[PDB]
Order: structure tokens, then C-alpha cells, then sequence
RNA sequence: ACACCCAGCC
């Protein structure tokens, strides 16, 4: 870590006089490899070298028997049947497996869109607006809209969706405090909307026709299809409203 | 600070004190030899950085092929115009990278800091 | 010193108001946020002699279930407790007939005043907590996560639904800090909430062993 | 992690910083003597004459029948400033400590030489021996102010923005405000975190036992996972979280922290094979 | 080449300034940075130059 | 180790008819905080060859002839006016105050050697033979090469003082200029040291068992050449 | 890859693997000494102006330098630089000293260290006096023709322009790497060759 | 068998 020592009597090599704290008596190299080292930053060099051997060599030694340790420290470890993690005398580990239930091969890196902007901008641009006609009318076809601002349902519905996200949203603010949003999960889900963006040809440009309570009763329905602990009772509910919590 | 032995025994004199005249007593606590102090001290120790290097350095050390050599410093009792400075590498320091110079000339070798 | 000692003072009586407060026992809302002027008001500014004494400063507390469950904090006046102290306390107790209580001690208590906590454990429930380790709530550090001590049905529930036995579960030391502070002997469980960076929140449970 | 205002202002973390550090006798001292002294008043050194004297004057119990044999500490002076100490509570802690028997004399911090007088009182070789014995004793150990384990603790601005103060305006934008921070070389987690003004919320221990004994087994589960993440991800490589989470659980199954060795694995309640295949086969067996 | 004078350039200046920092701290006239020794102070500065 | 700032030398005779022998003249660490032993400073102890357990310097110096303590610090110490030295080596002394003439010290250093045995004139001379003939071999093996030793033992003890209060900087065990190479020549001869022993063992058995038995013997017969060619051989061939 | 091993000692040969660096190999002129008796060495320097230790009070041992053969203290000395200049002349004109004999003067210590023994490693290095090589043309001229002719290698040495150092003594020396690029005339380096 | 070297790849 520290440049060249002082082998010699106060001195790095025989050639350099006694008390020389420069450059070139404490080992840099200021000669390229095209150009050719000098003899005495060629053995400072070697030292190098030979301390990158040196690590190369012993480190195998103690990062083997780190290995084999942790290997033979849980051999025996394993997802059961039940979902839960069990050691070989069947006392649970975990009760799902990384929290979640999810093997590690088949996450992605993704960024949460909620846990960074701001309260202004966060409503801005996730708080569906019904009062302005023109927008819209320009998002949406003509039947939608005019559905949209007939029912008094659908906008409560839409109203509902935006304080469960605002809830959502302090609960992320919750778990990271650090405010990163690389977060791991399962599903790319902007990665498969483009995929559903190129496989049905969807314009960007003219309206659509997807209803906005469509979108809040599918999400809803999917909602109950991703089951990591199943059953009925109150105890297995909550364990999986929070083993998705993150996904969800 | 201060060691000298008794003369009959030549073994180390200890600190003592007498109660009858109260005067401090440097007696050889192995045969019976007594003698009074001159210094009233005991015990001087010394913490932070008092080494006082330069009486410690040879004066021999200016003709070692190995020290650099400079003539912008010259001796300030004899005037030559070439001197040979070094660093202590002392521990209880491990700090204070100054340099102690040694004149060259030969029947000198006043040493001196700068 | 003299401000030190009763800021030192209270903050122990916070920390044993939060204590007292995560167990389910009834404090007033003002006591869990008494601020250093209002304490100094209340019960003294110098403890240097006499006028904040110890033994003013012992605690009843409630259950909010029933009133008839109560406790008592302790606060003895010397660093080393023993024998004859103990046994006064629980006399004390005894006239009142409570059956928990803790004290808080201000350096350590003798081989002597360990054994006869531990032994008569069945008839009256003591803690001991040295003033050092109360002088903070180590349950609001960012480390320990949400601890919950959970009834007996719904320890029976849990293992009805996971289909454990009552030893597979996760350990937990009964010295553990954390039990100490929630007071929780063998055999009981505790539910502990942690959030997590790949499911959002997770419940795991230990058992005290 | 400093909770009010010391966060900002940097010599309130300073004093903070002094609060902490530990400060012997050492560091502070010039040069010692154990200098012979049969009557107070006439003295053994010129430049102690004049305020001996005058200090001497008032019979505060050190004239009845004091010992002869005195100590002269000589402190320093830029040791004592960058430190921050005063002669008074140098006196106050030695007499603390050793009682009334070790009755302290001092000038005043005006004096160009920062000397400190020490006797020993009337109420078991020698006095000199036993004057050494504690003079060693006091140079050593002996505490001024601090935590008797912390060393060199630093001081500096988190560049990064793991390290810093993370918070929510009102606004709710994530702010990276900037705070002093504090970074030991010793472990006391439980005096430091009980110290005034100082965050006991955020401030953690790279050290394992301390957080197990201090904290909790939780607490140690999620320090553990820290340190095992800040090691991994030091490099910039990457490892999933669920790894980790089973070391962690793995190390904190049953309680109290169990080692990756044959003291942690061979010391549970599995197979007396599989333990005898890990090490120390023979005596499992 | 005049890669090569750039790169030739700029170790004649780093040398220049290793050689004004080793005569700083031979008259004593380098000041320590707090939580270091003027040793590690002065490899510091010869590390990071 | 409970040592700080030890020293050795590992000496050996010139012509090498002994094994190397080590002297580890060492330092103890201010690890101790009894009544008096932070206070005076750190013993200086010597672990001595064929001794199981340590010795004070000063037992030492008095057993090699040398009872009053002007003389040992007129070996340890050069110059006088240096007290820092004198205060290092104040522990010292202050051990070995029990120990007042050279019989009592010889006493001391042969009562902790190989068998404790039953009288005293018997390990007096075990102590007197072992600082005769291994401690320190180089400088002197003669019946009086005393004053030699002590000068050595003393510029030993300088040189651990020297170490303590920083004046010279600790050894290297790399400085490669520390270590010597020996070659087949000292090899060969390390071998063949100790085989000739052998073969003169050999012969001295032969010719006993017919000396004893009353009959001249004959010199060629009492050789077994086999020792040292079947020595060498050996030693050359598997390499142990 | 300690900083000793210049010279006597390969710096790029090791074995790679659980043998790295403890497996080395001799530099191309390195020289391994046979040893040689001390004893020549010991007549000279006490028929020289050195006192043995039994004929010297012990107060004059700290203003003079002591003097060490094969680890053995003989005697002390009181003119340390005329007793190394002597000697040094001695062993470069194949005198009583043998060119092998290695000869160390610590000057902050005041210790002159002669050692005679086997084992010790050393290399042959040219010898500088006043900035100026002693190894002139007529050497060149003389070692060129080397057949139908006697010079050689050890008439270089006896010449007293090449010197065997050992390892040891390297400490107390100043080495130029190349005469010319080493030893000429501007801001000089060193002018102490 | 066993032992000891050397060597290869990390
Ligand atoms: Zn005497
Ligand atoms: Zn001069």
C-alpha cells in the first residue's frame, strides 16, 4: 500500500543518496512500457509484481477454506414443499424465501417511480384529472370520455386508486430512506408494455380506448392472482400482502 | 537525574530520608554508606519530544559517502561553504521530517538545525 | 455534577415511561414527553443532597386490560444492592401486594442479589436494568426492527397454520436486549415486523429460549 | 451521527469530538519530577516561589503535615489548548479519584510554564516508591474526559450521499442535506450512544459482538447484512439480496450468533455425520 | 510527438512539485492535516500530486 | 508475546564443532501492574541455552565474575553522562538485588537447568560449564574468556537499550544482508562433522570391547567404512 | 522482493504457486564466498593502532569505535577512517585480506564490522575515486587481447579496480549506474561516486 | 504402498 520502503540503510537502492523522498527514489515509474524502465524503477517494478503474486498465491489458501466453511455451514438448507426455508432439522429459516417467495434467476433491476419526485410533481403526473375536458378528450375516444364524466363511480374509483398510491408512497418512503429506486423484482413491467406497445401496433399518438376503471379492476384482479402464501385466514392474508408489498 | 555509586561496595545509591534532620540522603541500600544530595531529584521523566538531537549526532557522520551535500548552508564557526544534512529516523517522534546539518570540513563538525 | 446528573435522571425516567408504554400499561400521554424544564419543575433541579431523592422517583403503573395488573420502578440510592435492600423492596411490594416490578440500578447488584432474583421468580417477577443500558430506547435505534410480543392464542393460531412445532420456530435469548425490554420469559413469542428491499415488509417470529 | 444543531455548526462538533476522545494525563504532559522538598514555603525551585507562597498562605488542610516528598507535572500548553482543558478540572478529577490524600496546588493558565504541584497527606515501602507508583498510575490511567475506549476519533464531511443526512422537504423532494458525522477507532457503543447530543437512531457499529450485546439479535441480523453488503459492494460487484438474508438468517437461527466454524456449526442440533464430515471428526463421533 | 512533450511536460511539473513539497517539509513548514502525522501528511501530498 | 523488543544472537564456534546456540537476551512488555513493576520500568531477562526458563541480565553478568554494579554498568552503559539509559536499566538491578556474589549467582543459573539433582557444588559447576562452553561459543570457549563475554553480553544489552529508546531502528529479517547461503561445501561438512563422530565412536567401542576383553586390538578391523559412505550417500540420495 | 536482492538476487525468477519468492535464483554475477580464515586479519589489526578490550578501561569504549570480526568483538579503535582506508587498500591490492572479505564501517554508530565467513553473497562492482573510473583504456586494451596472453578477470582485481561487495557492505556505498550518465558535470545528484 | 521433491491450472 505504501510506496517503495526504505530496505537499504534509509535508502530504496544503493544508487539514490541517503534521505531522497522524490519520485524516482521512492519508486515512480515515469518511463512508459514503450519507452523502457530504467533499471531502478524496473526492480521497483518487480516489487510490484511480485507483490501481485504474492496475493495471487496466498489468498486462494484462505478464500478456499472461507468457501468450504460457508458451503458446509448450510449444506442442508432448502425450500420445502410448504414454500418455507428449512434447515435439515426442519426449523425454518425463513418462512419465504429471500421475503418473497422469488427465485433469484428470474428478477430484473428496476427503477419504483413513486419513491423519488416530489408531493407537487407526484400528483401531477400520477393523480388522473377528470375535470379538464380537453386533455382528456385528447387522450381518450369520445365514448370514454363522455363515460368518464357521466358516472360519479368511476371517478370516486379514480380518486381511491390515487390515495391507495399516495399510502403506497409512504410506505416506500418508509422502507428506503436513502431514496435509491433500484429496486429488484420479478416482472419488467415497462420493458413488457413496450412489448405490448409493439406487438399490437399501439399508436402513441391518437387516443385510446381503454377504459381507466378497466385498468383499476384488472390491476385489482391481478392483484389476487400473484399468491406467494396462499389461504384465507387472517394470518396467511397478511403474510402475503407483505411478501408482494414491493411488487404489488 | 544524576547516578553515581558509593565507594565501598561501588553498588547503585537509593533516595532515602531522615526523619532527625530532614535531608535527602542518596545511601547505598546494600552496605552501610551514606552521603547527602546535591540536587534534590529523584525521579525526572520526560513525555513529549525532548531528545534534543543535536548533541546526539556523531560529528563523524559528514564523511559518509551516502549523505547528500549542500553549499547553500554553510558552518557558522568555521565558514566552510559545504555541509551534509540528514533526518533523525528516531522513534517516540515518528514525525517532525526536519534536517540536521553537519559541517564537512575536517577538525569540525558543528551541528546545527534550520 | 449537579445538571448532568438530573438530565442523566431524566432521561431514565423517559426511557422507563417508553418502556412501560410498549408493554401495553397505562402511562399519561404528557409523561412520555416530559420535557428537562417540566421534570425539573415537577420533582427537583438538584439531586446533589436531597431534593430529587430516588426514592421519590418510583413509578406505579397499570394495565390497560385490567387495573388490577400493576407494577412498580425502583430506584436505589446506592451503586451496589444486596440481600437486605432486595428484601425490603419486596416487602414493600408485598403491602401492595404486586406481583412485577423493575429496578433500576445505578452501577450493579451482588452475586447474592443476582441468585435471589432468579430463585423466587414464581412468586414475585423482578428485572433488573442497569442505569447505563436505560438511558436510551434501544428500541428506537434504526437496527432493531419492530418488536411485537404476541398473545398465546395467536401463538396457537400461528402454529396451527404453519403446522410447526413449538421448537422449529427462530430463537430468541431471554438476555436478549430487546427482551429484557419488552419483559418476555421462556415460551413466549414474538412477532417481529422488518421491512425489506425485496418484499416491502416481513414478519418472522422468534421464540424466547 | 450528532442529533441538534451540533450536526451544522462545527465547533459544537468539535466539543463533541473532545466529549468522546479519550485523554489520559499523557499527551498533556511536558516533563515530570519527583523533586525533594523538606518545607514548603522556602521551596526547591525559583520559578515556584511567588505563587507558592501566596497559595501556601490560607491553611486549607496541606500544611498540618504534609509529606516531603512532592510531584511537578509541568503540563503543556498547545497539547492543553487543541485539547481544551483547564487546570481546575484536572484537580477536581485528581481528587476524585485518589480523594483527599493527593491534595492538588496549581497556578493559573496565565503563567508562561504550566506547572502542577502533587503531596501526599499524613493519613508500604516508602513514600518516593509509592509517589512513583501513582505518578505512573495517574500518567496512565487516569481519565480527563472521554470514553475510556475511544482512540482517534476523526471528524469529516460525507462527500458521498450514502453516508449523509437523507430527509424530506416539505415539499417532499428527497434532499441530500449534508452533516457532520463522527468516525471512531474503538468501541463503546453503549457510553457513546448515551452520550448528550449525539444520534442514538443512526449511530451503528461496524463491530458485530457490541451490536449483539447492545442492541438486539435483530439488531445484529441487520448490522451483519450491512457489513456483509458494504464488503461485497465495495468493489462495485453484486450480489442478490437473498443471499445474503440466508447467511444472516443462518448465523442468527437460533438466538445468539452463531460462528461459520466448527465452535458455531458443530455446536447445533443437527446429525452427529454431518458434523463429523465438516471437522473434528473424531471427537464428534 | 506532441503527445509525447505534453506527457513529458506534465511529469517535469509533477516532479517540479514533489521537489517544492519535499522543501516545505524539510524547513518545517508543512502543516499536518488534522488526524494525520506530518510523515503521513507529507506522503499524502506526494500520493495525490 | 509478552516480550517487546527482544534480541538474540545466534552464535556459533568458527569451526563449527558445535551447533549454532542462541542467546535471547529480551526485554519484557509493560504489561505488568503489580506493586512496583510499571512504576521502575521493564526487566531485561535472558533465555540462556540449556535453561528451561528465563534469567535476569544482572544474575547473569554476576555469575561471569562481576558483583559490584559499577562494573556491570561500565559494560552495559559507555558513556555516564546518558540518563535515560541508567533509568531503563534501574529495573534491572532492582531484581537481581538478592543475588550479591558470583557462587550464589552460579547457584541461581544452575538450579533451573536439565535435573535439579540433591547438592550444590555439582550444579555450580553444571552453571560454570554452561556459561563456560554455550553461552555465547564465538567469542570464547577457553577456561577464562570471561572478560570477552562480558563485553559481548554487555554490548548486547546496549544494543537492546539502544532498540528500546528508539536510537537505532529495529533489524530486518529480509535485509538479505542478515542471511548467508550455505552451499554443498557447509552442508557436506555438516555431515561429515557428525559422521566422523560416528565412525571414532565406532572405533572407540570396538576397541574397548577388546581392550577389556584383554588382547591388543587391530586398527583396520575397529574402521567400519560403511558410516560414512553409506552416509553421505544416503543423505545425498533422499535428500533428508 | 526485498530491496537487498539488487544484484544478488533475480528479481523476475520465482516459482508461481505455494513456492512464490521462498525458491529464488543467484543474478547472473552474483558471488557466493568459500570463506577464510580471520586470523591474518587479526595479526594486522593489532599490529595495527587498535587496543584489544582486556588492556582498555572501560570508559574510553564510548569515544572510540569498536571493531568486530565475524561477530566477534576484538578491540576498539580510535582513528575509525584511516583503519578503513588502510584496510580497503589492503584487500584492493590482494594483500593479507583476501578480495572477499567483506568490510562495513557504521558511521552513526561507530562500528567497523569485518566479516570473513562463508555463505555471504557479493557481486563484483567497479571502483570510483574522485568522479573517475579506475578501470581506464589500458584495461579495456590489455582484457580485449585475452588470448596469446595471461590477463584475465583476477588481474582486475589485483589490479585493484574492481571490488567484490557484499550485500551488507552495499549499505555504506554509493552506487552510479552507468560511468558516463552517472558521474558527469551539472546539477549534480551526487558527487560522491 | 509410504515419503519427498518438481511441475501444471486457478
Ligand atoms: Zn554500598
Ligand atoms: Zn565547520
Amino acid at each position: 500500500g505504501k510506496r517503495i520502503p526504505f530496505g537499504f540503510k534509509h535508502r530504496t537502492l544503493p544508487h539514490f543518496i541517503k534521505d531522497d523522498y522524490g519520485p524516482e527514489s521512492r519508486g515512480f515509474v515515469e518511463n512508459s512500457y514503450l519507452a523502457g524502465l530504467t533499471p531502478t524503477e524496473f526492480f521497483f517494478h518487480a516489487m510490484g509484481g511480485r507483490e501481485g503474486l504474492i496475493d495471487t498465491a496466498v489468498k486462494t489458501a484462505e478464500t478456499g477454506y472461507i468457501q468450504r466453511r460457508l458451503i458446509k455451514s448450510m449444506e442442508s438448507v432448502m425450500v420445502k414443499y410448504d414454500a418455507t426455508v428449512r434447515n435439515s432439522i426442519n426449523q425454518v429459516v425463513q418462512l419465504r424465501y429471500g421475503e418473497d417467495g422469488l427465485a433469484g434467476e428470474s428478477v430484473e433491476f428496476q427503477n419504483l417511480a413513486t419513491l423519488k419526485p416530489s408531493n407537487k410533481a407526484f400528483e401531477k403526473k400520477f393523480r388522473f384529472d377528470y375535470t379538464n375536458e380537453r386533455a382528456l378528450r385528447r387522450t381518450l375516444q369520445e365514448d370514454l370520455v363522455k363515460d368518464v364524466l357521466s358516472n360519479a363511480h368511476i371517478q370516486n374509483e379514480l380518486e381511491r386508486e390515487f390515495e391507495r398510491m399516495r399510502e403506497d408512497r409512504e410506505v416506500l418512503r418508509v422502507i428506503f430512506p436513502t431514496g435509491d429506486s433500484k429496486v429488484v423484482l420479478p416482472c419488467n413491467l415497462l420493458r413488457m408494455i413496450w412489448n405490448a406497445q409493439k406487438i399490437f401496433h399501439i399508436n402513441p399518438r391518437l387516443p385510446s380506448d381503454l377504459h381507466p376503471i378497466k385498468v383499476v379492476e384488472g390491476v385489482k384482479e391481478l392483484s389476487k392472482k400473484l399468491v406467494i402464501v396462499n389461504g384465507d385466514d387472517p394470518l396467511s392474508r397478511q403474510a402475503q400482502e407483505n411478501a408482494t408489498l414491493l411488487f404489488n | 537525574v544524576g547516578i553515581r555509586f558509593c565507594q565501598e561496595c561501588n553498588n547503585m545509591l537509593y533516595p532515602k530520608e531522615d526523619k532527625e534532620n530532614r535531608i535527602l540522603l542518596y545511601a547505598c541500600r546494600n552496605c552501610d554508606y551514606q552521603q547527602e544530595a546535591d540536587n534534590s531529584c529523584i525521579y525526572v521523566n520526560k513525555i513529549t519530544h525532548e531528545v534534543d538531537e543535536l548533541t546526539q549526532i556523531i560529528a563523524d557522520v559528514s564523511q559518509d559517502p551516502t549523505l547528500p551535500r549542500t553549499e547553500d548552508h554553510p558552518c557558522q564557526k568555521c565558514g566552510h561553504k559545504e555541509a551534509v544534512f540528514f533526518q533523525s529516523h528516531s522513534a517516540r517522534a515518528e514525525d517532525a521530517m526536519r534536517l540536521y546539518y553537519v559541517c564537512t570540513a575536517p577538525h569540525c563538525g558543528h551541528r546545527w538545525t534550520e | 455534577d449537579d445538571e448532568e446528573e438530573t438530565y442523566r435522571l431524566w432521561k431514565i425516567r423517559k426511557t422507563i415511561m417508553q418502556l412501560c408504554h410498549d408493554r401495553g400499561y397505562l402511562v399519561t400521554q404528557d409523561e412520555l414527553d416530559q420535557t428537562l424544564e417540566e421534570f425539573k419543575a415537577q420533582f427537583g433541579d438538584k439531586p446533589s443532597e436531597g431534593r430529587p431523592r430516588r426514592t421519590d422517583l418510583t413509578v406505579l403503573v397499570a394495565h390497560n386490560d385490567d387495573p388490577t395488573d400493576q407494577m412498580f420502578v425502583f430506584f436505589p440510592e446506592e451503586p451496589k444492592v444486596g440481600i437486605k435492600t432486595i428484601k425490603v423492596y419486596c416487602q414493600r411490594m408485598q403491602e401492595e401486594n404486586i406481583t412485577r416490578a423493575l429496578i433500576v440500578v445505578q452501577q450493579g447488584m451482588t452475586p447474592s442479589a443476582k441468585q435471589s432474583l432468579v430463585d423466587m421468580a414464581p412468586k414475585y417477577i423482578l428485572e433488573q436494568f442497569l442505569q447505563q443500558e436505560l438511558l436510551i430506547n434501544i428500541t428506537e435505534h434504526e437496527l432493531v426492527p419492530e418488536h411485537v410480543v404476541m398473545t398465546k392464542e395467536e401463538v396457537t393460531e400461528l402454529l396451527a397454520r404453519y403446522k410447526l412445532r413449538e421448537n422449529q420456530l427462530p430463537r430468541i435469548q431471554a438476555g436478549d436486549p430487546v427482551a429484557r425490554y419488552f419483559g418476555i420469559k421462556r415460551g413466549q413469542v414474538v412477532k417481529i415486523i422488518r421491512p425489506s428491499e425485496t418484499a416491502g415488509r416481513y414478519i418472522t417470529y422468534r421464540l424466547v429460549q | 451521527f450528532l442529533l441538534g444543531q451540533s450536526a451544522r455548526d462545527a465547533e459544537r462538533a468539535k466539543d463533541i469530538l473532545c466529549r468522546l476522545e479519550h485523554t489520559t494525563l499523557r499527551k498533556v504532559t511536558a516533563n515530570t519530577a519527583i523533586y525533594y522538598d523538606p518545607n514548603p514555603q522556602s521551596t526547591v525551585v525559583a520559578e515556584d516561589q511567588e505563587w507558592v507562597n501566596v497559595y501556601y498562605e490560607m491553611p486549607d488542610f496541606d500544611v498540618a503535615r504534609i509529606s516531603p516528598w512532592l510531584l511537578r507535572v509541568e503540563l503543556d500548553r498547545k497539547h492543553m489548548t487543541d485539547r481544551k482543558l483547564t487546570m481546575e478540572q484536572i484537580a477536581e478529577k485528581i481528587n476524585a479519584g485518589f480523594g483527599d490524600d493527593l491534595n492538588c496546588i496549581f497556578n493559573d493558565d496565565n503563567a508562561e510554564k504550566l506547572v502542577l504541584r502533587i503531596r501526599i497527606m499524613n493519613s508500604k515501602m516508602d513514600d518516593d516508591v509509592f509517589l512513583r507508583c501513582i505518578e505512573s498510575n495517574m500518567l496512565t490511567d487516569m481519565t480527563l474526559q472521554g470514553i475510556e475506549q475511544i482512540s482517534k476519533v476523526y471528524m469529516h464531511l460525507p462527500q458521498t450521499d450514502n453516508k449523509k443526512k437523507i430527509i424530506i422537504t416539505e415539499d417532499g423532494e428527497f434532499k441530500a442535506l449534508q452533516e457532520w458525522i463522527l468516525e471512531t477507532d474503538g468501541v463503546s457503543l453503549m457510553r457513546v450512544l448515551s452520550e448528550k447530543d449525539v444520534d442514538p437512531v443512526r449511530t451503528t457499529s461496524n463491530d458485530i459482538v457490541e451490536i449483539f450485546t447492545v442492541l438486539g439479535i435483530e439488531a445484529v441480523r441487520k448490522a451483519l447484512e450491512r457489513e456483509l453488503y458494504h464488503v461485497i459492494s465495495f468493489d462495485g460487484s453484486y450480489v442478490n439480496y437473498r443471499h445474503l438474508a440466508l447467511l444472516c438468517d443462518t448465523m442468527t437461527c437460533r438466538g445468539h450468533l452463531m460462528a461459520i466454524t466448527r465452535h458455531g456449526v458443530n455446536r447445533q442440533d443437527t446429525g452427529p455425520l454431518m458434523k463429523c464430515s465438516f471437522e473434528e471428526t473424531v471427537d464428534v463421533l | 510527438s506532441k503527445t509525447y512533450q505534453d506527457i513529458q511536460n506534465t511529469i517535469k511539473k509533477a516532479k517540479q512539485d514533489v521537489i517544492e513539497v519535499i522543501e516545505k517539509a524539510h524547513n518545517n513548514e508543512l502543516e499536518p492535516t488534522p488526524g494525520n502525522t506530518l510523515r503521513q501528511t507529507f506522503e499524502n501530498q506526494v500520493n495525490r500530486i | 508475546s509478552k516480550y517487546a523488543y527482544t534480541g538474540e544472537c545466534r552464535s556459533c564456534l568458527e569451526n563449527s564443532s558445535r551447533p549454532t546456540s542462541t542467546i535471547w537476551v529480551s526485554m519484557l512488555a509493560r504489561g505488568g501492574q503489580g506493586a512496583k513493576k510499571s512504576a521502575i520500568g521493564q526487566r531485561i531477562v535472558a533465555t540462556l541455552p540449556y535453561i528451561k526458563q528465563e534469567v535476569p541480565i544482572i544474575i547473569v553478568f554476576r555469575a561471569l565474575g562481576f558483583v559490584s554494579d559499577r562494573d556491570i554498568l561500565e559494560h552495559i552503559i559507555y558513556d555516564f553522562e546518558d540518563p535515560e539509559m541508567m533509568e531503563m536499566v534501574k529495573p534491572s538491578l532492582d531484581e537481581a538485588f538478592v543475588i550479591q556474589e558470583q557462587n550464589v549467582a552460579l547457584n541461581f543459573i544452575g538450579s533451573r537447568g536439565a535435573k535439579p539433582g540433591v547438592t550444590k557444588e555439582k550444579r555450580i559447576k553444571y552453571a560454570k560449564e554452561v556459561l563456560q562452553k554455550e553461552m555465547l561459543p564465538h567469542v570464547g570457549v577457553s577456561d577464562f574468556c570471561e572478560t570477552k563475554k562480558a563485553y559481548f553480553l554487555g554490548y548486547m544489552v546496549h544494543r537492546l537499550l539502544l532498540a528500546a529508546l528508539g536510537r537505532r531502528e529495529l533489524d530486518d529479517r529480509d535485509h538479505y544482508g542478515n542471511k548467508r547461503l550455505d552451499l554443498a561445501g557447509p552442508l557436506l561438512a555438516f555431515l561429515f562433522r557428525g559422521m566422523f563422530k560416528n565412525l571414532l565412536k565406532e572405533v572407540r567401542i570396538y576397541a574397548q570391547k577388546f581392550i577389556d576383553r584383554g588382547k591388543d586390538f587391530n586398527l583396520e578391523l575397529a574402521i567400519k567404512t560403511r558410516i560414512i559412505s553409506d552416509g553421505l550417500k544416503y543423505s545425498l540420495a533422499t535428500g533428508n | 522482493l526485498h530491496n537487498t536482492l539488487w544484484g544478488m538476487v533475480c528479481p523476475a525468477e520465482t516459482p508461481e504457486g505455494h513456492a512464490v519468492g521462498l525458491v529464488k535464483n543467484l543474478a547472473l554475477m552474483a558471488y557466493i564466498s568459500v570463506g577464510s580464515q580471520p586470523s591474518p586479519i587479526l595479526e594486522f589489526l593489532e599490529e595495527w593502532s587498535m587496543e584489544n578490550l582486556e588492556e582498555i578501561s572501560p570508559a574510553a569504549i564510548a569515544d572510540a569505535t569498536k571493531i568486530f570480526v565475524n561477530g566477534c568483538w576484538v578491540g576498539i579503535h580510535k582513528d575509525p577512517e584511516q583503519l578503513m582506508n588502510t584496510l580497503r587498500k589492503l584487500r584492493r591490492q590482494m594483500d593479507i585480506i583476501v578480495s572477499e572479505v567483506s568490510m562495513i564501517r557504521d558511521i552513526r554508530e561507530r562500528e567497523i564490522r569485518i566479516y570473513t565467513d562463508a555463505g555471504r553473497i557479493c557481486r563484483p562492482l567497479l571502483i570510483v575515486e574522485k568522479q573517475k573510473l579506475l578501470l581506464k583504456k589500458r584495461h579495456i586494451d590489455q582484457l580485449k587481447e585475452r588470448e596469446y596472453n595471461n590477463y584475465s578477470w583476477q588481474d582486475l582485481v589485483a589490479s585493484g579496480v574492481v571490488e567484490y561487495i557484499d550485500t551488507l557492505e552495499e549499505e555504506t556505498v554509493m552506487l552510479a549506474m552507468t560511468p558516463d550518465d552517472l558521474q558527469e558535470k551539472e546539477v549534480a545528484y551526487c558527487s560522491t561516486y
